[PDB]
């Protein structure tokens, strides 16, 4: 119950669509109602996300 | 008597016929297309550029004189000004993408050059005017005010010389001789629209006297006045008609005014979404700021539906110059134009051709001259014959145009 | 070592490799010659098992400037055994050497691996004839650029005169001031004046009747 | 092939570089001496298959006797391509241009 | 200068398929067993060579101090913006995605030559300054519309259309392969070609066969792909699609069923037809843009031609109009020759009899007959196909449309 209630108290994640984006640890994301962003990856995933 | 196929009956089909090479040829083709895939994700070559500079000149730039552009420098926006007030600013300003605001100027400026319709630097929080900026002079006008000689000869649009003579009297005679107007007691006309069939010489008679002006000339894209953002196209047509009235002896050519047109004095005009922003502002600045001007504006369209009688009320537009088809001698002149510049025979006659071109435009006449060359490419030729053109006229006019049923003729000879 | 392989050209017996390579058992800068007489006996056939030892032994290794000539000459022998299975492997050859070489390689690709196209065909067709100015209009001047301007020169190693004048005369125009005329003003016009050698007499391509060699190779391959 | 296309000297792929001099103002900026190596091939490559040249080799004959020892060998080597596949009078063409008693001239000519 | 900007510095990316279109036995023969296993050999080796390529690279890099700090000098969530105008004093005016316009600085490592109005840049969050210019990258909508695979078979697949095949090859393939002929007479090649006729005739086939045997970049756009609803998304894509076609190859743009994007230009004041019409107008404008088209060929194809805007049909824009009629009793012999090639034809059939009794069936009609007659042999449990299966296929497939004739009235 404590593990739920702390993760509840957390601003939720965005969702952005990538059909393809460039390599070298940075990808190119347009999100929902906005422009495109050159972002960085987290270190639990790959650059092979495309 | 229909019968369907039992499970043993399936095995009769699937076995018979090359049971040695059937799968042997097939799975090789199967896994190679799998292997076409497995190369592609294995390759994945794609890389970025991100537009950096060579580090010979930016390493000292990449010193603290980036942070001196980070924290001291600001992020001020740009807007427009509706108007002002007296003795105290109380300025009215639109972001127009955000709201319109009643704001102040900041202390770094003087209240003189904060005139109406000006780009200014606006604070992100307090929205104060920081720096007045120019209207981005001048790619909004001079990128279509090209002031460059076009490659159209006076002898290119021959055959319609009287329609040229109308336009030579309307345009050239006040711009270079406003003296017989004083010697007689008259004033020149200041409105001409062009309409008629497409491909008639509209842009040609425009560009031929744009070649023969030695002066300012402006061509206007019809869809350029159509904008994505509401309240943006009117702001452009403001800036066009202001900075074109500045210098003297200039010409503006409107073209494809179907998108910005329509009768607004008549039954319609139930529009009013960024087309009328352009339209109401141009008819505002067409009169009002033009008694006794110097810059003539010409319109041209393919649709005579979009005539505005408020434009055709005198003061804005006066004369209906339309273009027509050449009788014969205009056509025979045009065939000589589009065939002098190509590998022809020195013995063909062109009056025989314009007999076969009753109702045709110079766009079609040009198309025949190109098509007749294409027949010369079919065989090994390097010069065109008489019959090369004769097949072309049959291919163009006697095929898709308004005459068919050639074999049943036998009533006329 | 080249006249050795010219003295032992065209036999897939693999005794000539047992002859020559065991004869010059020596230091590796003399074992540069190991790849020569090996594959000079291997003019044209399907012996794809040789083509994998033509890759797998000296593939890349990153090789800080010691045997870089050998991987070029190992790639040089990949150029033949490709020019006469009659286009069965020529599509595969342009598929490999365009990808993992110039678009995925080093001193092997961006110095030398364009001499395939000056050796695979010389008819000319706009697949490879436009694939070379992908790497020529981009001169990549950081290297000793006459390596890529060597690939300029025998880009016009295609006979049977054509419309390729558009590519050459325009690159000669940018080749007058830039791509400096001290070094290759001979070369561009050597390339320019070679396509129109005569009007005629362009058949140097080792294929008579339908497919037989007629060497031929002994005169071309030295250059 | 004298019937189908060809008189003895086209010599004008060099002349096809005529439109360049108006491309961007003026011309006559190129004076590199190593270009004169390539000047041998306006005479060199086009004269294969009986492009025999008395005094059309004067661009050779001057530059043979001007400088460029390796170009002295090269312009002498171009004469064999001028008379290609020939046994009837090929050596007689060489002999008049042979006796200059030079290292580079005869080693190019006799090659 | 003479060679200003050296023409946009830009290459072309053509197709990568047609790996080996030589499978010419077309039957169960050991050659095709030998041919395809050769192709397996070269693809496995090209796999293993690039597998050894990312294997045997001992690099273990350490970044330069200038590059490592600038990557931390810039923000980590970089945002994509758009240039509008430029003031050269290291600060200019750009625009966001929503259009908010900012007097941001531009940093002095951006390679200050690529700055042209319309170029895409990268921005910060704090001061929104131009971190670095982005190369001319496009949205994923247009990158789907670029063809990767050569689809199908070559001109031997079609059943005799050679009067019209020789037309399109003059207009498309000849100016690319051999543009010597046109300069011999100073004639420019044609620009646009419209393919029209009754449906089921082979309009899509000739598009696929050209896209097979070509060296051009082939763009596939189908009609109502191009229509969206965000008030500017219509005319934006036309500019982006022909920018891609300009920067890449001497190229082929195939737009299919342009009747869904063009008809006679009515202008109701409701804001549903304008988005069609503004897009309709600008495509016709971007067609004759004339700035530098750089040999971009446009192929258009509909069924009906009468319901078109005459501003499209006029010369100056489109030069070739091509009819694909219901052919003859002669090229039908070739289509029945082609569509019956890969099947065990029994020696009782006279396929001329089917061509004899009928006059107005199409190529898609023939292919349906060939499949249905094969299904009838499976119903009565066979492999070879008698004459009777073609008799039953002709009766089953055809009688659904044939309505209306004055029999007895004429003779
Ligand atoms: N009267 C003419 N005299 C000479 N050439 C002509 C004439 N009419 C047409 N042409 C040919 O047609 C072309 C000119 O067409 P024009 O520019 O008039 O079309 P347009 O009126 O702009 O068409 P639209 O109104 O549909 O935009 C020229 O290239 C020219 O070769
Ligand atoms: N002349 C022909 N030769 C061979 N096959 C044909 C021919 N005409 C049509 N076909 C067959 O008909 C099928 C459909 O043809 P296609 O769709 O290209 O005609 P279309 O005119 O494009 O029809 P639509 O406009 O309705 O798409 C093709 O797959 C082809 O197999
Ligand atoms: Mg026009
Ligand atoms: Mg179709």
């Amino acid at each position: 119950l404590r593990e739920e209630l702390q993760l509840l108290q957390e601003q939720g994640s965005y969702v952005g669509e990538v059909v393809r984006a460039m390599d070298k640890k940075k990808v190119l994301v347009k999100v929902h109602p906005e422009g495109k962003f050159v972002v960085d990856v987290d270190k639990n995933i790959d650059i092979n996300d495309v | 008597p229909i019968r369907a196929l039992d499970e043993g009956d399936i095995a009769l089909l699937k076995t018979y016929g090359q049971s040695t090479y059937s799968r042997q040829i097939k799975q090789v083709e199967d896994d190679i297309q799998q292997l076409l895939k497995k190369i592609n994700e294995l390759t994945g070559i794609k890389e970025s550029d991100t537009g950096l500079a060579p580090p010979a000149l930016w390493d000292l730039a990449a010193d603290k004189q980036t942070l001196q552009s980070e924290q001291p420098l600001q992020v001020a926006r740009c807007t427009k000004i509706i108007n002002a007030d007296s003795e105290d600013p109380k300025y009215i300003i639109n972001v127009k993408q955000f709201a319109k605001f009643v704001v102040d100027l900041s202390d770094q400026v003087a209240p003189t050059d904060i005139e109406e319709g000006m780009r200014v630097g606006v604070d992100r929080n307090k929205y104060q005017i920081h720096i007045p900026l120019p209207p981005k002079i001048d790619p909004t006008v001079t990128m279509m005010q090209v002031e460059e000689k076009p490659d159209v000869t006076y002898s290119d649009v021959g055959g319609c010389k009287e329609q040229i003579e109308k336009l030579r009297e309307v345009v050239e005679t006040p711009l270079l001789h406003p003296e017989r107007f004083v010697n007689l007691g008259i004033e020149p006309p200041k409105g001409v629209l062009l309409f008629g069939p497409p491909g008639t010489g509209k842009t040609l008679c425009a560009r031929a006297v744009a070649n023969r002006t030695d002066a300012c000339f402006i061509r206007v894209i019809g869809s350029e006045l159509v904008q994505k953002y509401v309240g943006e196209g009117a702001r452009m047509v403001r800036e066009l008609f202001e900075m074109a009235r500045t210098k003297k002896a200039c010409l503006i050519f409107f073209d494809e005014i179907d998108a910005i047109g329509g009768a607004r004095f008549d039954d319609g005009a139930g529009g009013d979404n960024e087309v009328q922003r352009t339209m109401l502002e141009l008819i505002n600045q067409l009169d009002g700021f033009d008694p006794r001007g110097n810059i003539k504006v010409l319109m041209a369209t393919n649709r005579p539906d979009t005539l505005d009688p408020a434009l055709m009320r005198p003061g804005r537009l006066d004369r209906k110059i339309e273009f027509s088809l050449p009788d014969l001698e205009g056509r025979t002149h045009i065939f000589k134009i589009h065939a002098r510049s190509m590998s022809v025979e020195r013995d063909i006659r062109f009056e025989l051709l314009a007999r076969l071109c009753p109702n045709s435009t110079g766009a079609e006449i040009r198309s025949v001259c190109t098509e007749a060359g294409m027949f010369a490419i079919r065989a090994r030729r390097k010069i065109a014959t008489e019959k090369d053109f004769l097949e072309a006229v049959n291919k163009v006019i006697k095929s898709y145009a308004k005459f068919s049923a050639t074999p049943r003729y036998m009533t006329y000879n | 070592p080249l006249g050795l392989g010219l003295n032992h050209l065209g036999k897939g017996e693999a005794i000539e490799a047992i002859l020559a390579a065991l004869e010059v058992v020596s230091e590796p800068f003399r074992s540069f010659a190991n790849t020569l007489v090996d594959v000079c006996a291997y003019a044209g056939s399907g012996n794809v098992l040789k083509v994998q030892q033509l890759l797998h032994i000296c593939s890349e290794h990153f090789d800080s400037k010691e045997k870089e000539e050998d991987k070029d000459k190992k790639e040089k022998k990949d150029k033949d055994k490709k020019e006469a299975p009659a286009d069965m492997g020529a599509h595969q050859g342009v598929a490999v050497l365009g990808i993992a070489l110039i678009a995925m390689g080093e001193e092997i690709g961006a110095e030398m691996a364009l001499r395939t196209f000056g050796h695979l065909l010389r008819y000319g067709e706009p697949t490879l004839r436009r694939a070379v100015p992908l790497a020529l209009a981009l001169i990549s001047v950081s290297n000793p650029r006459l390596n890529i301007l060597d690939t300029l020169s025998k880009f016009s190693h295609d006979a049977d005169p054509e419309v390729s004048y558009n590519s050459i005369f325009a690159m000669g125009m940018v080749g007058s001031g830039t791509n400096n005329a001290r070094l290759a003003a001979m070369l561009r016009q050597l390339a320019q004046y070679h396509a129109k050698d005569p009007n005629n007499l362009f058949m140097v391509r080792l294929a008579q009747g339908l497919t037989h060699l007629g060497k031929g190779t002994l005169t071309l391959c030295p250059y | 092939e004298l019937d189908i296309m060809e008189p003895k000297v086209p010599d004008d792929i060099y002349k096809t570089h005529l439109e360049n001099n108006r491309f961007g103002g003026s011309g006559s900026q190129v004076d590199s001496a190593r270009m004169n190596l390539a000047s041998s091939f306006v005479n060199g490559f086009v004269n294969a298959a009986f492009g025999q040249d008395k005094l059309l080799t004067d661009d050779g004959n001057k530059w043979l006797y001007k400088n460029k020892d390796h170009g002295m060998l090269s312009a002498a080597a171009s004469l064999g391509m001028i008379l290609l596949w020939d046994v009837d009078g090929g050596l007689t063409q060489i002999d008049k241009y042979l006796y200059s008693s030079e290292d580079y001239i005869k080693s190019g000519a006799l090659l | 200068p003479t060679r200003v900007g050296k023409k946009k510095k830009k290459t072309k990316g053509p197709d990568a398929a047609s790996k080996l279109p030589l499978v010419t036995p077309h039957t169960q023969c050991r050659l095709k067993l030998l041919k395809l296993e050769r192709i397996k050999d070269y693809l496995l080796m090209e796999e293993e060579f690039i597998r050894n390529q990312e294997q045997m690279k001992p690099l273990e890099e350490k970044q330069e101090e200038e590059r490592s700090k600038v990557d931390d000098l810039r923000g980590t969530p970089m945002s994509v913006g758009t240039l509008e105008e430029i003031i050269d004093d290291n600060h200019a005016i750009v625009s966001t995605s929503v259009g908010s316009e900012h007097y941001v600085s531009i940093l002095s490592f951006v390679d200050k030559d690529l700055l042209e109005p319309g170029c895409s840049v990268l921005l910060n969050h704090k001061v929104h300054a131009v971190i670095g210019v982005l190369m001319d990258d496009t949205d994923p909508l247009v990158t789907v519309m670029k063809v990767e695979k050569a689809p199908q078979e070559t001109y031997a697949d079609i059943g005799g259309l050679d009067n019209q095949i020789q037309e399109i090859k003059e207009s498309v393939e000849l100016p690319l392969t051999h543009p010597e002929y046109y300069e011999e007479m100073g004639i420019k090649p044609p620009k646009g070609v419209i393919l029209y006729g009754p449906p089921g005739t082979g309009k899509t086939l000739l598009a696929k066969a050209v896209a097979n045997q070509t060296s051009a970049t082939f763009l596939r756009v189908v009609g109502s792909e191009l229509i969206q609803k965000y008030l500017g998304d219509g005319p934006k894509l036309v500019r982006e699609l022909f920018r891609v076609a300009e920067e890449h190859a001497p190229s082929i743009v195939f737009i299919d069923e342009i009747d869904a994007i063009g008809t006679k230009r009515y202008d109701s004041n409701s804001g549903g037809e304008r988005e069609i019409q503004r897009t309709m107008l600008e495509l016709l404008n971007q067609l004759d843009g004339f700035d530098s088209r750089g040999d971009v060929k446009v192929i258009m194809a509909t069924n009906r031609i009468e319901t078109l805007d005459p501003a499209l049909i006029r010369p100056g824009r489109i030069d070739r109009k091509i009819e694909f009629p219901l052919p003859d009793e002669k090229t039908k012999k070739r289509i029945f020759q082609i569509h019956t090639s890969r099947m065990t034809l029994a020696d009782d059939v006279t396929l001329d009899d089917l061509i004899m009794a009928k006059d107005d069936l199409s190529g898609a009609d023939i292919k349906a007959i060939c499949t249905e007659a094969g299904l009838m042999a499976l119903r009565e449990r066979r492999m070879k196909v008698t004459n009777e299966d073609f008799k039953k296929s002709k009766e089953n497939v055809l009688y659904k449309k044939q309505e209306g004739t004055p029999e007895g009235l004429y003779l």
